[PDB]
C-alpha cells in the first residue's frame, strides 16, 4: 500500500506525529494526521492438502 | 437493421476555433476540482504557446504543518535577504503549476458540446498538460550554494542551449483569472452555439465512396518502373490498363496457340468494339477448322534460331507454315511422314503437334478441339480470303 | 537471357545454377547467414535465477 501526497503528489511517510501520528510529505507542508485505526490484509497461503491428510 | 433512433444533427461554430485550449491534471483525480482555489496570476507565452500558472493556498488549517512551512520558507528564498523571494510572508501561502506541450499539429482535433437534438463543434488551438512545480527544492539548492561559495566554427546547431535562446527570446504574456464561477463562462460559452438552420445540404462532401478511397489513401507511387507493353511478366485476369485493344489481343496470343473467339470478350470486357476486334484478329491469326490460329510471323521474330537444345538452324518458318496447310487442307494429319514429307527431322516438327493435336496409336495427330459454329457471324469474305492466302503460300511450297 | 542453342558457343550448360561467383578461376559461393532479431524486448532468467 503506497500513498501519495495531495499537495505534490510524492508519496506520504509516516512520521513521529506530535499527539497523534503522522503522515507527512518529505518536501511540501501538507500533512496528515491518524485519526482512525486502519490495517491491510494479507492472506498468506497454507500448504496443501495431499501429504497433510496422507498418512494420517 | 435501419437507423431509426437518435437522428441528431450536427454544426459547428468558428467563433472560438483560435481561442479553444485543454488543460488536465493527470495528478488530479476527477472527483474534485479547483473551483475554491484563487489563482493569483495567471501567464502565456503566445508563441510557441505554453503556459504558467500560480494560485493561492491555505496555510492555518490543519493538514498544514506550519512549522515545516517555516523552516522551508527560510530555506527556499534568502533567509533574510528576499532578493528574489517567491513569498514575503515566511510561509508557503502559494504553489505554481508548469504545463507541457502535448502535439505538434491539433486540427485533427475538436472540442464538441452536446445539447438535446444539436451538435456544436469546434476546433482546438492547443493541448497542454500540467505539472506541480518542484523547482522550490532547486532554489534551496541554489540559496545554498550560492551561500558556500573571428572565433572558430562549430558543428553545435542541435544545441540544447541555441532552442533555450530561440525559448527565451519570447517573453511571458499575463493574463487575469476568472473562474468557472463567473458570469462571463456562460457569456462566452453560448458564442460555441452557432447561428444557422437545423439542416442544409453542405457545400462540401460531395465525393463519392470510391473517389473518397482514393484520395484518401493515395498511391506512394506516382509513376511506374516499367511499361504495360509487358517487358517483363504481367497480368492477364486484371485487364492491362491502357494498352490498346489491338495489342492485347497480340498479348493474349501469345500465350494460347489457338483458340475460338467466342470467349474474348469474357476477357477484354463485353463492351469491346466487335468490329474492330475482328478487324484486329486477322493482323494476329488465321483460321483453320473453325478456329483462329495464331500467325508464325509473329509467333517467331525474324532474328529467331532453333531454341531448343537440339540442331541449330535459321528461322526456317516455311516447315510449320506447311504443317499448318496440311491441317487446312485434310481434316487432321494421320500420318508421321509429315516431317519428312517437308524433309525436316523429329525435333523439328514435333512441337508444333504438341501445340494443337494429341495422339492417337498407330495413327497419328487430330485437334484437340472440334470445329465450331464459327458461319454463325455472317462475313463468309474471311474464309475466301484465307483461301487466297493458302493459295499463296502452295505456291510457294509447291517449289520444293 | 540467352537460349539453350546460344549457351553452346560460350561453352557453358543449360542446366548451371548461377548465383555463384568466379575469383581468380576457382567458382566461390557466399553461403546464407542466419541472425538473430534486433530491437525487439525478451526478458529471461539468469543463471543465478534473477
Ligand atoms: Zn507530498
Amino acid at each position: 500500500m503506497l500513498l501519495f501526497c495531495p499537495g505534490c503528489g510524492n508519496g506520504l511517510i509516516v512520521e513521529e506525529g506530535q499527539r497523534c501520528h503522522r503522515f507527512s510529505c518529505n518536501t511540501c507542508p501538507y500533512v496528515h494526521n491518524i485519526t482512525r485505526k486502519v490495517t491491510n490484509r494479507k492472506y498468506p497461503k497454507l500448504k496443501e492438502v495431499d501429504d497433510v491428510l496422507g498418512g494420517a | 437493421d435501419d437507423p431509426v433512433v437518435q437522428e441528431i444533427d450536427v454544426y459547428l461554430a468558428k467563433s472560438l476555433a483560435e481561442k479553444l485550449y485543454l488543460f488536465q491534471y493527470p495528478v488530479r483525480p476527477a472527483s474534485m476540482t479547483y473551483d475554491d482555489i484563487p489563482h493569483l496570476s495567471a501567464k502565456i507565452k503566445p508563441k510557441q504557446q505554453k503556459v504558467e500558472l500560480e494560485m493561492a493556498i491555505d496555510t492555518l488549517n490543519p493538514n498544514y504543518c506550519r512549522s515545516k512551512g517555516e523552516q522551508i520558507a527560510l530555506n527556499v528564498d534568502g533567509a533574510c535577504a528576499d532578493e528574489t523571494s517567491t513569498y514575503s510572508s515566511k510561509l508557503m501561502d502559494k504553489q505554481t503549476f508548469c504545463s507541457s506541450q502535448t502535439t505538434s499539429n491539433t486540427s485533427r482535433y475538436a472540442a464538441a458540446l452536446y445539447r438535446q437534438g444539436e451538435l456544436h463543434l469546434t476546433p482546438l488551438h492547443g493541448i497542454l498538460q500540467l505539472r506541480p512545480s518542484f523547482s522550490y527544492l532547486d532554489k534551496a539548492d541554489a540559496k545554498h550554494r550560492e551561500r558556500e561559495a573571428e572565433q572558430a566554427r562549430q558543428r553545435r546547431v542541435q544545441s540544447y542551449e541555441f532552442l533555450q535562446k530561440k525559448h527565451a527570446e519570447e517573453p511571458w504574456v499575463h493574463l487575469h483569472y476568472y473562474g468557472l464561477r463567473d458570469s462571463r463562462s456562460e457569456h462566452e460559452r453560448q458564442y460555441l452555439l452557432c447561428p444557422g438552420s437545423s439542416g442544409v445540404e453542405n457545400t462540401e462532401l460531395v465525393k463519392s465512396p470510391s473517389e473518397y478511397l482514393m484520395m484518401l489513401m493515395p498511391p506512394s507511387q506516382e509513376e511506374e518502373k516499367d511499361k504495360p507493353v509487358a517487358p517483363s511478366n504481367v497480368l492477364s485476369m486484371a485487364q492491362l490498363r491502357t494498352l490498346p485493344l489491338a495489342d492485347q489481343i497480340k498479348i493474349l496470343m501469345k500465350n494460347v496457340k489457338v483458340m475460338p473467339f467466342a470467349n474474348l470478350m469474357s476477357l477484354l470486357g463485353p463492351s469491346i468494339d466487335s468490329v474492330a476486334v475482328l478487324r484486329g484478329i486477322q493482323k494476329v491469326a488465321m483460321l483453320v477448322q473453325g478456329n483462329w490460329v495464331v500467325k508464325s510471323d509473329i509467333l517467331y521474330p525474324k532474328d529467331s534460331s532453333s531454341p531448343h537444345s537440339g540442331v541449330p538452324a535459321e528461322v526456317l518458318c516455311r516447315g510449320r507454315d506447311f504443317v499448318m496447310w496440311k491441317f487446312t487442307q485434310s481434316r487432321w494429319v494421320v500420318r508421321k511422314e509429315v516431317a519428312t514429307v517437308t524433309k525436316l527431322c523429329a525435333e523439328d516438327v514435333k512441337d508444333f503437334l504438341e501445340h494443337m493435336a494429341v495422339v492417337r496409336i498407330n495413327k497419328g495427330w487430330e485437334f484437340i478441339l472440334p470445329y465450331d459454329g464459327e458461319f454463325i457471324k455472317k462475313h463468309p469474305d474471311v474464309v475466301q480470303r484465307q483461301h487466297m492466302l493458302w493459295t499463296g503460300i502452295q505456291a510457294k511450297l509447291e517449289k520444293v | 537471357g540467352k537460349t539453350p542453342a546460344e549457351f553452346a558457343k560460350l561453352n557453358e550448360c543449360p542446366l548451371d545454377p548461377g548465383g555463384y561467383f568466379i575469383v581468380k578461376g576457382v567458382e566461390k559461393v557466399i553461403l546464407i547467414q542466419e541472425q538473430l532479431s534486433k530491437n525487439r524486448i525478451i526478458v529471461e532468467a539468469d543463471r543465478k535465477g534473477a
